[PDB]
RNA sequence: GCUGAAAGCAUCUAAGCACGAAACUUGCCCCGAGAUGAGUUCUCCCUGACCCUUUAAGGGUCCUGAAGGAACGUUGAAGAC
RNA sequence: GAUGUCGGCUCAUCACAUCCUGGGGCUGAAGUAGGUCCCAAGGGUGAUGCUGUUCGCCAUUUAAAGUGGUACGCGAGCUGG
RNA sequence: GUGAAGAGGGAAACAACCCAGACCGCCAGCUAAGGUCCCAAAGUCAUGGUUAAGUGGGAAACGAUGUGGGAAGGCCCAGAC
């Protein structure tokens, strides 16, 4: 999990969902880019 | 919103009642009963079930929706149910079912014991796969998830229980 | 003339019961606190303990809006070092419920003896029976 | 499970056929007798009240000698209630015996701890003494600072400073059951337990499993 | 994580349901009803006259002195007192 | 018309930007061992040589030898290098 | 301009900010700045809208299918996404 101020898509495959309030980046093709706002 | 316009059919020989909220279905394989938020009214249309959003609720669509895939899975459910299959795969890892009681062996130091709940019941087919059978498809979901958990298929061999579909995409160390 | 004054001798307290069930807590608080002072009437003195007793029931099944029912925290500190002690709504509820009530009435109240002799006049319940009946408390809808 | 009281006869060890000595306390625990019993109805909770010993009919005052006049028992030292677990009852004047830790093996044992008086810093909390030369004048045991500068400008509760230490209530836990002899009165556990010789000790199956 | 729409797909969340740490609330030990919100339980003791007046109150005299307590003494593995 | 100043000793107390122990995500994570980030402040967190030293460098440990605030915490508590 | 050399009301408390310049007395009335649920005087006032964080009641570059409203634009019942 990347935890950082700028979350952003960065494959195709990578989807952006608010989760309990903080965005997160989800990417089902690889774990390399799961990202969260903090 | 095009999920709740789509009405819900009910087949021969499932039973629907509606109090008020509480929604029951009777069908060969039992019993599922559910309420309803308060912002979704359902009508028993010839047949059918018919799903709207209550007046002065907001997002009353969405909560439409929700239920009416729910009730959907529901009256699935009640006919012939749902199963999943999982596949145990690493030298020794081995699953047997006993009364409503599930063995694992998945190389620990003790043995792993999993107690199936009320309406699920589980079948070994073969030394090395599980087959569950339900009416309720989130309990039965469930109960595939956290027997997954015991020992999550690990990235460099596939080793652990897994969804018998699912893929794994496993990777390889380092050269040298 | 000089303007009239409450005797604390000959002042009429009168008994009610208020059912705390579904009732905002702030909502239900303010209207204690003001009939607990006396505000309610017209010979009302500042100095004198004028106010009704009232006694609350179902003090568990007060509401709030909003998230507060697991966000609102009651935050108290017992004289030590480590002292900072919380609970949130729920768990006051859990613990002793008849606190949240007495808590926000106790906030709404004026400080000193006075208020405090007001207070004592507070009877929180968490269930819904109380054991006031040779009181004769008539029922008051907040 | 309920307890009993006893009195600290005193220490002693037992040896082992194999070669080894176990320093045992002796707890002279007599007849326990119930003088009351409380219940939920009543009382809020369940407990039995019982007493031990025997003291002179000449002070016992009249409230204590009507009290256990209700129960039909003989007066005793004193008094002391056990909390009731949800399986046993007991009935009032019934006699309670130390076979009660017949298969027990593990006691707790509450006294109160023999009276070391006003003791100072290093006594009571381990305190550190100060240099004994090399200029330190008139403070060898003293406490040293007991806070900070004008920022808290006040000593914290709970600090720790001299006073009374001892004569205060003290539980061991877990002590093993050596043995457990009915016709002598006796029980004999492993190591030492709160207090003088002859006071007494209130021993309890073992909570810590 | 499960089920699941908004967004006919996906989605751990919006409705609903699970797990999850030496942190938190308990569980263990001690103090604790001056908790003036001063709690409960058990037991014991005392059921005599008369006068006065500013009375709804009280004051006083005689007789009585309980249960207990304190004091004093001999003291204590309790204790500066 | 006085707020005693460096370091040591004694005694601490809080913050968390976490040194260890606890829980996790990603790894250029096979295992062992690591890297990095997130949650976590319950408890723990060396005794020596040199120097007035704080520091530092060394010698040996340790699970670890945390970083800061508290008048660079503490002289109506000690020392006085 | 104010304080100095100016009190009174508000800004929680707050010389110097806002309102306003105390000759004395009144248990009379109207207002200013500020306010009107309770502490604490006065709207739990009316109509229309917004926000769901306790935002209101601390803080930027930057990031995001949070929602509320406009002005336009494509893709399309020959079938769009």
């Amino acid at each position: 999990m990347k935890v950082r101020a700028s979350v952003k898509k960065l494959c195709r495959n990578c989807k952006i969902v608010k989760r309990d309030g903080v965005i997160r980046v989800i990417c089902s093709a690889e774990p390399k880019h799961k990202q969260r706002q903090g | 919103s095009r999920v709740a316009k789509a009405p819900v059919v009910v087949p021969a020989g499932v039973d629907v009642k509606i109090n008020g909220q509480v929604i029951t279905i009777k069908g060969k394989n039992g019993e599922l009963t559910r309420t309803l938020n308060d912002a979704v009214e359902v009508k028993h249309a010839d047949n059918t079930l018919t799903f709207g959003p209550r007046d002065g609720y907001a997002d009353g669509w969405a909560q439409a929706g929700t239920a009416r895939a729910l009730l959907n899975s529901m009256v699935i459910g009640v006919t012939e149910g749902f199963t999943k299959k999982l596949q145990l795969v690493g030298v020794g890892y081995r699953a047997a079912v006993k009364g409503n009681v599930i063995n694992l062996s998945l190389g620990f130091s003790h043995p792993v014991d999993h107690q199936l709940p009320a309406g699920i019941t589980a079948e070994c087919p073969t030394q090395t796969e599980i087959v569950l059978k339900g009416a309720d498809k989130q309990v039965i979901g469930q109960v595939a998830a956290d027997l997954r958990a015991y020992r999550r298929p690990e990235p460099y061999k596939g080793k652990g229980v897994r969804y018998a579909d699912e893929v794994v995409r496993t990777k390889e160390a380092k050269k040298k | 003339m000089k303007t009239f004054t409450a005797k604390p001798e000959t002042v009429k307290r009168d008994w009610y019961v208020v059912d705390a069930t579904g009732k905002t807590l702030g909502r239900l608080a303010t209207e204690l606190a003001r009939r607990l002072r006396g505000k309610h009437k017209a010979e009302y003195t500042p100095h004198v303990d004028t106010g009704d007793y009232i006694i609350v029931l179902n003090a568990d099944k007060v509401a709030v809006t909003g998230n507060k029912r697991t966000d609102k925290v009651y935050y108290h500190h017992t004289g030590h070092i480590g002292g900072i002690k919380q609970a949130t709504f729920e768990e006051m509820i859990a613990r002793r419920p008849e606190r949240v009530i007495e808590i926000a009435v106790k906030g709404m109240l004026p400080k000193g003896p006075l208020g405090r002799a007001m207070f004592r006049k507070l009877k929180v319940y968490a269930g819904n029976e109380h054991n006031h009946a040779a009181q004769q408390p008539q029922v008051l809808d907040i | 499970m309920i307890g009993l009281v006893g009195k600290k006869v005193g220490m002693t060890r037992i040896f082992t056929e194999d070669g080894v000595s176990i320093p045992v306390t002796v707890i002279e625990v007599e007849a326990n007798r119930v003088t009351q019993v409380k219940d939920l109805a009543n009382d809020g909770y369940r407990a039995i009240q019982v007493t031990t010993g025997a003291k002179k009919a000449n002070r016992v005052t009249k409230p204590e000698a009507g009290h256990f006049a209700k129960a039909g028992v003989e007066a005793g030292r004193g008094l002391w209630e056990f909390r009731l677990a949800e399986g046993e009852e007991f009935t009032v004047g019934q006699s309670i015996s130390v076979e009660l830790f017949a298969d027990v093996k593990k006691v707790d044992v509450t006294g109160t701890s023999k009276g070391k008086g006003f003791a100072g810093t290093v006594k009571r909390w381990n305190f550190r003494t100060q240099d004994a030369t090399h200029g330190n004048s008139l403070s060898h045991r003293v406490p040293g600072s007991i806070g900070q500068n004008q920022t808290p400008g006040k000593v914290f509760k709970g600090k720790k400073m001299a006073g009374q230490m001892g004569n205060e209530r003290v539980t061991v836990q877990s002590l093993d059951v050596v043995r457990v002899d009915a016709e002598r009165n006796l029980l004999l556990v492993k190591g030492a337990v709160p207090g003088a010789t002859g006071s007494d000790l209130i021993v309890k199956p073992a909570v810590k499993a």
